[PDB]
Parts: C-alpha cells; structure tokens; sequence
C-alpha cells in the first residue's frame, strides 16, 4: 500500500517529531553539501556577494574616516586612491577579494587600518574561496548520481535452480568504467510479530546472496543474475505463489554499493521489489552472446521472462519430497 | 613617521654610493635577518610539536637527557640577554639625543632579544624531548648571527670607533658571545655525534634545566596539585 | 600539609631509636641487625624526602 | 564509576607518560588537521601573514641595496617602482603573494635578484596556498561531525525474543543522506581475570550482532533495533537482573562506522551503556507508522520503553528450563 | 575463441542497444571524467574559451549600448575604459575571468549593469574554475593506471601442494609503495547450464583463495603465489588435463583490488587465464633470494616454470586413489 | 640475520631486474607522488620555472616578430606594451601565468597571435596549477606517516591463557583521534617446503587473530594485548621454547590498517617479530588504571614483563597431557 524504497532508489520515510534540532547546527558542512541545487547556488552567490558587500562597507567607512569622499582636497594622498563613491569601494572590494586588482584603485600606505582590513579581507577571502569551491566540487562530485546509471531489473523472479527454489533479480552496469568492490545486501522487510509478543513494523532481515564462498561480492561487467537460494534459514521459506499479490506485506530491497573507479568516492544504488513485482515460476532470458571477437549484451531484452514448469507450493513443502 | 635611520637628515641617509655595507642602516638591516629567520623557523615547529600537547596527552617527566655544555649554554644565554638589554638602552640613549626615531639602533637588538628567548625555549623543548635530529637550524642561526655581527664589528673597526664609544664594546661582547655560542660544535663533533661522526623518583632538582634550578619551576606542579588533594608520603 | 608530613616522618625514626636501644640484647640475639639497618635506611630516606 | 567512552562518543583516556615526542614530529599534517578551531585559524593567518612579512622584508632589503629608498637619485630607472617605505613593500608583498597585482608597485627589469625573489615568493606562495587551503578544506570536510546526527537509544534493554534473551538497543539516522555500508561493532568492556591469573583492566572482547547473515552490515534508513542473542559463546551469558546497578564493573560500547554518502569520508559514531543504563525486562515501543503513501517515523518516542514479563535469572539458567 | 577480460585487463563487452539514454545526462560528471584525453583537453579548452567568448559578447554589448565604441565622445566616462573593439573586450573578459586584471582596461562606476556583469562573471568563472580544475585533478589522479605496475604471471599452473591439486598464479607488485588491504577475487567464468534447463552464457562463479583463514586478504610485498586448493565444492573439481586445450570454455579472471598508499584512491587490477594458458604439471620457480641483509627478488625469473611429476587425473579421481 | 620487514615498518626487498621499464611510464602520477621530498620540490619549481621560461621565449619571439625590440620607433603600438628585453617578457610571463597582472606591461589588440599565446598560456598555466598543487597536496596529505604514531610492543610474548598457549603482543595508539575500522592481519612468514618437493622461500601464511566473532577488527583507544590462540590448524603448533633462538627462520609480521579520522586517507602500519624478540613464558603488565573519573594509560610500562610459570614444550605437547 505504502512502499519503503521507491523503484528508482528514493526511500519514502517522513522523519517526523524530531526533538533535538540543535544537533543539526553542530555539523554545518553535511547540511551545506546536502542542500538542493538552487539552494546551493543561492548560498554560493549570497556568501560571495555578502562578503564583498561587508568588506565594501568597511572600505567605504575607511575612506569616509579619512575624509576621502569629501573632495575638498589639498595635496594629501588618500589611503585608497580614486574612491569617490560607495560603488568605487564595491569595485575595489571585488578587485581585492577575487584578486583581479586593476590599478585605478590601489592601497597607499597612509592608513594602517587599510592595511589591516586588506589582510583581513585576503584571509577571509581565502577561507571563503577554499570552503566554497571545495564544497561545490564535493557537491558536484558525489557518487549518488552513479545510481542513475546502474539499471536493475524491473521485476524479480523466483525459479527452480539446482533442486532448490532461488529468488533471482538482474543487475546491470551501463558504462565502460567499472565499480570496484561491489557488494550486495538483500534485505526482506515486513511487519513481523515475535513469538513472545514484540511487533516490529519494518523488521529488516538480511538474506544471503548465494555466491560460492558465502561472502557478498560481485564482478559487475556483464549484467549478471543475483540469486538467493531459499533454504530453511531464509525467511522466504513459507512463501506461496498465491501469496504474491498486491496488499501483501512483503518487500525485498536490494542494496548494491561499491567504489566508483573514476571518482574514488563510494556509491550506493538501491531498489525494491514488492509482492506483485515478483513473478513466480519464470526466469530471466540469456542476453549475452559471443560475436566477432567480443561479447554482445542486448539491453532491450533485460526484463524479458520465459515461463518455466515450476511446482506451485512453498519452499518448506519442497522439503516434503 | 618612524623610518629606519630617520627622515631628519639632508634628505635621507639611505644612499649607498659609498657601497653596500658602508651604510650603518644597511649593516643593521643585515643584522635583523638571522633573528627573523629564527622566528620564522622556530615558531611553527614549536606550535606544531609542543602546542599540540594539550590535556589528555600530557608529558613524560623522566629521563631529562641534558645535551652537554648545558650549564654554560644557559649562563652564556643569560649574559647574551644582559648585553642585549644594554644594547636596547644604549640605542634608546643614542636615539633620544636628536629627534625623529632613528629606528635602527634598538629594533635589531629587540629582534635579537626575542630570538634569544625563543632560542633558549627552543633548546629546552628539544632537550626535554631528547632527540637531537633538529638543532642545526639553531646552529646555522648562530653562524648567521656571528657573520652579521662580525661584519658590523669590522665596519666599526674601519671608521675607528674603537673602545671609547660603547657600541664598539657591546658589538665586541656580542661577537665573542656568538663565538662562544658556537658551542654546538661540541654537540655535533666532540660529544654525541648526530650529524656525521631512572626510576620512580619525583624530586627532579639535580636533573632539570638551570632556570628551574634557579627559580624552582618544578615546584609549581607540587604547589598546584596540593590544592584539591592532600599530600601523603 | 608538607610541614605535617615532615612531623609524621620525623616521629617513627625517634621511636625506632627508642625501640632499638632498650631492646639491644634481644636484637643481638635474634640476629636482625642488617634488617634493622635496612629499616633505619628506609626511615632516614623518608625523612630526607 | 569511571566510564570508558562517554554518552556523546568522546573517550575518557588520559595517555600519560609518552616516551618519545619525535613520533609526533615525524608527521605534521595530522597534527595540523587535528588541532582545534582557534588553533587552526591562528596557524592559518599566522602562516600567511608571517610569510608576507618575511618576503616583505626581502623586498625591503632589495629596495634598500639598490638604493631605491634614497630619494637622492640620478635619472636611472630603479628597482621596484614607488617603494619608498617598509610598509609599501609590505603592500608589494601582499600584491605579489595573493596575486592581486595592482600596478603602482611593479617589478622592473633592473635587478636579476629581484626576479629571483619574485620566483621564490611565487613558488613558496603557491606551496603555502596549496597546503593551507587544502588543510582548511580537510579540517572543515571531515566526517566526525556526522556522529552528532546519528542518535542512539539512551537506554538498552534485555528481553525475550524467539525464546532467547536478546540485548536490544536502538540506533537512529536523522537526515536524508544515507550512510553507505554501515557496520555495527558491539564490544563488552569489563575487567576480567583469566584462570591462569592474568588480569586485564579493559578487556575489549567482542559480542556478535545478530543479523541473519552473521556479518555486521546494516541498512539504516528507518531506526532499527540492533539486537544480540545471548549465547554460551557470548560473554553476557551469566548476567543476573540484580547485577544491573551502579558500581558494577560492566560497560557495553557500540561502534557504528561507515562512509558518508555526500562527503565521501568514512565516519565513526559511538556510544556507551553502563550497567545502570541497561533496563531489564523492557522493550522498545514501535515508532514506525505509515501515512498517505509514506512511512512515518515518530522520533519523539525514540527511547520510550515498555515493560513486559521476563524471567528473572541468567540465560545459562534459561537453558535449564 | 573470444576472451572475456584480456591479459591487459580491458573488458571485451559490447553493451549494444541501450534503451534508456536519458539517464546518461543525469550524471554529467562521471561521463565528464570518463572521456578520453583529447576529449578531456578539448572540453577543458572549449569550456574556458566559450565562457570567455560569452562574457566577451556581454561586455561588447555593454560598451555598444553605452556608446563607448563610438569614439565621438564628450567627457562622459565609459562603462569600461579603453574599449573600442570586440577584441579589446575579449582581452578584458580574459583579464576578468582568470583574474589577471591588467588595468589599462578597467571597469568604472558610471555603469551599474557593468557591475552586475562583473558579479555574474566572477561567480561563473569561480564555478568553472572549481569544477574544471577538480575534474582535471580527478582525471589525472585516478587509480586505473596503477594496474600497469601490477604484474601477474603469464601462465597459471596446477600442481600438487599438501597432497591436493592447487591452481597457482604469481601476482607481483613492481613498486616500493604498498597497496593497502589488497583482496583477491578469482572468478571462474564459463557457459554453465542448470539441471532444470536454464542456460547462463557467462556464469561467474567464485572460488575461494586459500589463505588459511578463508578471508581473502594478502600482503603484496614480495611476489607471492596465490593458490586455490581444488576441493570437492570447487567448480574446477571435474577438470581433466585433456580439457586444457584451446577452443574450450574455461576462463579464470583474477581481481586484485585495494587502496594505493600514495593516493588513497582505490584501484582494481584484473587479468585472465584461458585454458591454453593454464599448464598442468608445472610449478613456479623460487625467485626470492637473500643477500647482504635484504631479500632479493629476481624479477626476470618471474613467469618461468619447471615441470614436476603430477598425476594426470581429475581431482575427483585423485580422491579415488 | 636478514629480516623481511624492519621494526620501523620499511620492507627490505631489493626488486632486482625490472625488465619492462616502459610500463612505469604509463602512470606518471604515481611516480610523481612517489618521489622523495627534494625531488618533488625540484620537479615542482622546475615545472613552474620551465613553463615560465618556455612561454617567456614565446613572448620574446612575438615581440621580436612584431619589431617591438627596435628602439627606432614611429607611432604604431606594439602588441605587448613595454617589452624591450627578454627579461621584461620573462616578467610578463610571470605576470600572466600566476595571474599577477601589473599593467605597465599588457596585451593590446594589435597581434591576434599574442591573444592566442595568452589563451594557450592561461590554459597550460591552469592545468599545471591544478596538477602540481593537487600533487603537492596529495604528497603532503598521504597516510603512511600516520603509521609512525602507532606504537607496537618491541617484544612479543607467549603465555598461558584459557588452557592454551597464546601468541600475544601489544599494539597502541598515541593520538586522540581514532583510526576507523582498524583491522589486524597477523602473518607468519618463513621458508617452507612442500611434501611433494616445492620450496617456497618466503611463505606468508596467515594466523587468525582471536577476537571472539571470527572477524579481525579492533577498536583502538587504549593499548590492548592483541593475541592469537595456537590451534592445531595454526602453524605455531610445533614451536618449542628451544626454537626461540637467533638464526631460526621464523618471522611474524603484524599489519594494522584503517581509515584515519583526521584526513580520511587509508593508512597501514606494520612491524615484524623475529625468533629472538619472541619471549617465552612472559605476559604484559596491566597498565590501565582509573583516576578521578577517567581511565589513565601509563605508557612507560608498554613492554615490561613479569615471567609467569609456563609448560616449556610445544602446543602439540599441550594436547598430550
């Protein structure tokens, strides 16, 4: 009825009634990176423009304190030359802080407070330059956009394999760059009761991916079939083919995560498979073929299932001969 | 206005048409440069190495190793501090006879004074941490300060300023004092050769530095922690 | 507090001398002269501390 | 009682009598990054301002030794134009090293030693710029501030689940950005004594997190119940319910570690549970609901505990009925 | 006839018929790092030169709209000084955007829309400098070039070790630096059928690397011999020595992956061993020797093998006499 | 006599006879970070100074080709203003490439080829700026010098604990910041023989660290006595106390690797233990005490031993009474 993880990868959780809002202000950097793109563009150009405006008001108060804006002059040199407006001091603070430095307006050595506010504007401009260009590079360089190009299967399947019944989905990679140390964590989620009376509303039970050693690692070049074998330890052991309908609380989330080879920053791709989206008795078509010295992968045949003769009873009842 | 050697002269005394290092302002500005070298080689490595020892990484208090010549190094450093504060007061009495703050009389001796205090606390922070793999920056400071003071002394001997004016006698004391602060040749060659050649006692008086033998700086810990604790045996 | 620590280390040395002069013939019988010299070594060491 | 790590996550160790300070001088960058923030801004603006003073003194000595500072001149073209001060050469070192470059003070072609000082100032200013702006980005961008918004339960419970006593607590993520490949390490810390007489003061021996695969890998989106089954191999096998008081030598530390999805830097969040903070016979309230097509998490009820009947003896004696 | 991964390590896959091409534009950054090197230098020069030409047309339109290009002027000051061409405005946009700022062409205080164009040019030039300089450093700093200095053996051998058949190969590090937490994943990949009728064309099944502790982690300082003992649960259990011909579907790919010590960016080296490259009955020569206190590794002796008498039966047949 | 790893952690290998030198040139970046510190300072200032000299020769050929160097002039303006030497063009190349921009020398709009040389100099200066400042940051920010602040015990011990013989040693961290997900791979390396006749000269066989869960991961706050219990599957099963002499071929290397909390770069600390640094019958003192509500670590008692009574025989002889 209401799903946990959406099929592109967003988790549908609300996070209501959060008591301590004061611990969000003890990390300003993860909140600064985790904003949306018009918010990070507004805090980018508003932080740069408010630093230029604050130091432009400082240079305007320096030239007002020396009397430089009042043009009744004799021969005394101003401590910034050729300021006679606010907007000249705004062009001077723009020329100082991002280090353009034209030379119609330069600092002479009269006011020592001008040399102090030049040192302070260069130090706060180097801090704002380092933190903001590193923050926009960490914003555009983060690895959550690698989950858009990791195409999963649309439907997962449960089929016969090697005497057992195996829960199969199909992952796929799209790029010539690989993904280093890709792991798989398949979790079931359902509203479980305990035998002793505990009710967990989303009890996340990890099921093993069958691999050969038991450990969860894959080599993702070809679109391979991730398969989980249903033994008696696995919580899909009493699943009926008539149980796989809508309004059935059974959901398998598949979490694929690894280090992207190009960036070096670890990604996570995730999906879900609800109880109507699991096809019983079908299996995936082989899509990999050997041609002209290479291996063809046909991505148009990705979710295509062929029907298998399959026993229509539960996996506990396949242990009854 | 506070310039080096004044704007009070016919127009300036900055001109170097006799040559470089015939100007007294140029040989005093050359006398600045090892002290600003020792400050900008000493203050980041001291702030990194021993400003990091805060609370919850405290100190060791045992095996104060004492690199040798230690008593005569601190006795010579206190004689260097005495002749430098005499050079401060001699430059102040030289400055006050006219006008306009001829700044080169007491600014190199003040930078030498601050370099001498940071040299002795840099030597104490090396010597309580017991590794000699530094201290050649202090050695090249003493050779740089020796060659700039002997070029100031031989340009004082060139114009016959000998022994009646007191800056000849104070630069002669500082030349022989930097020559006896080339005592670090005993630390590299004669003893302990780093370049190319106890128990639960908590008394700490006969193995501590000579200022803490003098003004008892180890007893500040025992007078600190006898508050909020009684002292048992 | 250090003056009171000096009095409480100064007392058992003089009480050790008042033990060992009255009990001299029985400390020369039970031959513990090296152990009593070790005890006065500990007492004068703590007094000098 | 003196606890090992605190409730926030900072440890309580004292680290006395470190024999060698040379191992702290063999690396300087972790000492530079690991300072506090009024040390870090002080060493930042002190390194920049003292580098401008040192090269400013070098430009003042070159303009001394060419005789530029004497206004008694001929008509020879001088070394660097309009320097007649110390502080104008300090303004020239600010115009070179920040690469502002105004233009009233420019390098002429007269001395080659001024071109040597300009090469050394541009090289050392590029090195000081690279090291200090990358160090302040590594100081801001580190991942130990992510532990402030990973809440834990304040109290841990021990209750019956599937016939066994289970050491249950609750971890919690609070924001929208996930934590990739999160791993729970639960360790018991207590002073134990061997049968051969070996006494150790903080015997950090592990307990296994009961997961369903055995390996510790969680998918923390919703706040989930981390639970550890009390087994004969587990060293909480002989815990009496009257043991849970103050001045009892028992502490349980939880270590949660993973990589932040946004920043890419591996974090570590940790907490403690003493013996008076373990409440026997209770269990956590279900805090997850669903509303208008989305799951809702009631975070105000996060450590609310509900007592159940629970057998008041050890789990060794729950094997004896 | 056509190998999956080659001996260098590139993958011989095609990835034909990719339907969803709209998700390639959802990550522009990993596609931007994933170009080749003349495409990277072309997009670098074209991004910088197109941004300077765009703001050059903006400054030329500003000096056209103020009439400063028309040199019949009074004493009104221009928006930008000494501009009378397009190419002078292109030199001005070069002087703004990479922050040179010469000063014969400078901006004045007559023109507020010029100050708005200067603000937008400084913000867009700082963003283009941040993303393009970080993309250049993440392009040249990635770790797929670390696999050039990771040598493998050109052959793989099957001999006897501790009585059993072991599949041995010789990985070697060439450099003085280490590779931190280096793991080996050996995947024998062939076209396997199911019992129940499913054909998988490239069925990647894992084999455990024999480490003694089971978990695949090594210490690649010296070139060590990675071996997998052929157990009854291994898929090389029925491999006869008549099956080591060419035109044979059998391929073992070896995935060395870890973190480089200098960069900190995770690498992955991959190679392959076809069935004519697997030699039965040979074993590796001892190439490690010791001289004057150090160990000496002759790297010219690296893929040299020596024939020993092994049996010529299967590992199933080696369990029956 | 000739050990594998020294006690500081530097590995004593020779790497004789590297045949393919041309595969070192396929990664210039790992060679660029992997140089020593005066070599990386020399390639830094030689790269910047040689790029300034190459573009200075380009600007000098531009001003020679226009005829700017002739003092016999009319009124046609030069394409670079105020060049009348080579060294004025060298100061102009310094003013362009690190973007100082003084403005007594500037580009005018005569030559198009000077605008092309300005575009090429700004692009190549931004690329050399990005690669050289990121390479000097990755040189000063790598994590192998963090391994100096991890102290090991100088000797290792073997004692009785829980009925068995346990090879114990002491690791220790000297810093306040943690090392996240720190793993231990204890390896024992000696020259082995096969039963079939294969002689492997440097055979790294792993011993498992006993932790309690079967995984090797520690939580390093206090210095802890890490230990390996000698089983029949371990290869310390036949070690006698009479085999703890010098010139016994037995080396045990302990590798500690993890993620630093300060930088985020993965580190590795390693050490070794010979047969005469392993001391039989001893164990470490308990060094951790509590004081004023915190624990206290006395680091001077780090390797002091107490010499407990121990059965002076092998662990195989422990299994036979």
């Amino acid at each position: 009825r209401a799903r946990f993880v959406s099929k592109k990868g967003n988790c549908n959780v609300a996070h209501k009634n959060i008591r301590e809002q004061g611990r969000f202000l003890q990390d300003v950097f993860t909140t600064l990176v985790d904003l949306k793109w018009p918010h990070t563009l507004l805090i980018f150009t508003m932080s740069f423009l408010c630093s230029w405006l604050l130091f432009a008001m400082a240079w305007w108060l320096i030239a007002f304190a020396h009397g430089d804006l009042a043009p009744s002059e004799g021969t005394a040199e101003p401590c910034v030359t050729s300021i006679h407006s606010f907007s000249s001091a705004f062009l001077f603070s723009i020329e100082v802080q991002v280090t353009i430095g034209f030379g119609g307006r330069m600092v002479t050595e009269e006011c020592p407070l001008a040399i102090l506010i030049l040192i302070v504007q260069n130090i706060v401009g180097l801090m704002i330059n380092a933190i903001m260009l590193g923050s926009i590079f960490m914003k555009t360089a983060q690895a959550h956009r690698r989950a858009e190009t990791l195409i999963f299967s649309k439907h997962a399947v449960i089929a016969l394999r090697h005497g057992r019944l195996c829960f199969m989905l199909r992952v796929g990679d799209l790029r010539k760059s690989m993904i280093i140390s890709a792991t798989i964590h398949m979790q079931v989620v359902r509203k479980t009761t305990s035998p002793e009376g505990e009710v967990v509303p989303l009890h996340q039970v990890d099921i093993p991916m069958e691999n050969g050693v038991g450990g969860n690692s894959i080599f993702l070049v070809a679109p391979l079939i991730i398969y989980h074998v249903i033994d008696a330890n696995s919580p899909l052991y009493d699943l009926a083919p008539s149980d796989l309908h809508h309004h059935q609380d059974l959901e398998i989330i598949v979490i694929l995560e690894g280090v992207v080879e190009t960036t070096g920053i670890t990604t996570q791709a995730r999906t879900s498979y609800l109880a109507d989206e699991i096809l019983w008795g079908q299996r995936f078509v082989p899509i990999v073929a050997e041609e002209d010295g290479r291996y063809s992968v046909d991505y148009s045949k990705f979710d295509n299932t062929v029907k298998v003769p399959t026993p229509l009873c539960t996996a506990r009842q396949l242990d009854e001969d | 206005p506070l310039a080096f050697c004044g704007s009070e002269n016919h127009s300036a005394a900055y001109r170097v048409d006799q040559g470089v290092l015939n100007n007294g302002c140029f040989v005093d500005a050359l006398n600045v440069v090892p002290h600003v070298f020792l400050l900008f080689i000493t203050f980041p490595i001291l702030f990194i190495g021993w400003g990091s020892q805060s609370s919850k990484v405290h100190i060791h208090h045992s095996t104060w190793l004492h690199f040798p010549g230690h008593n005569l190094r601190w006795i010579l450093t206190f004689m260097l501090l005495f002749v430098l504060v005499c050079e401060i007061a001699e430059g102040i009495l030289s400055d006050g006879v006219t006008e306009s703050h001829h700044l080169h009389l007491y600014m190199p001796a003040g930078m030498a004074f601050m370099a001498a205090v940071t040299s002795v606390v840099y030597y104490h922070n090396i010597e309580t941490s017991n590794f000699p793999k530094l201290l050649i920056a202090l050695l090249v400071y003493w050779t740089l300060a020796f060659i700039t003071k002997t070029i100031k002394f031989v340009k004082f001997l060139d114009h016959a300023i000998g022994f009646s004016q007191l800056r000849f006698c104070l630069t002669g004391l500082l030349v022989i004092l930097y020559g006896m602060l080339l005592l670090v040749e005993v630390n590299v060659i004669r003893v302990r050769r780093y370049i190319f050649f106890d128990l639960g006692v908590r008394f700490l008086q006969p193995f501590v530095n000579l200022l803490s033998k003098g003004t008892y700086w180890w007893m500040n810990a025992f007078i600190k922690t006898a508050h909020k604790k009684p002292i048992d045996l | 507090d250090l003056q009171q620590l000096d009095d409480t280390t100064q007392l058992p040395l003089l009480s050790h001398f008042a033990e060992t002069v009255e009990g001299l013939t029985t400390i020369r019988a039970f031959r513990y002269e090296a152990r009593f010299q070790q005890k006065l070594l500990e007492y004068t060491d703590s007094n000098n501390i």
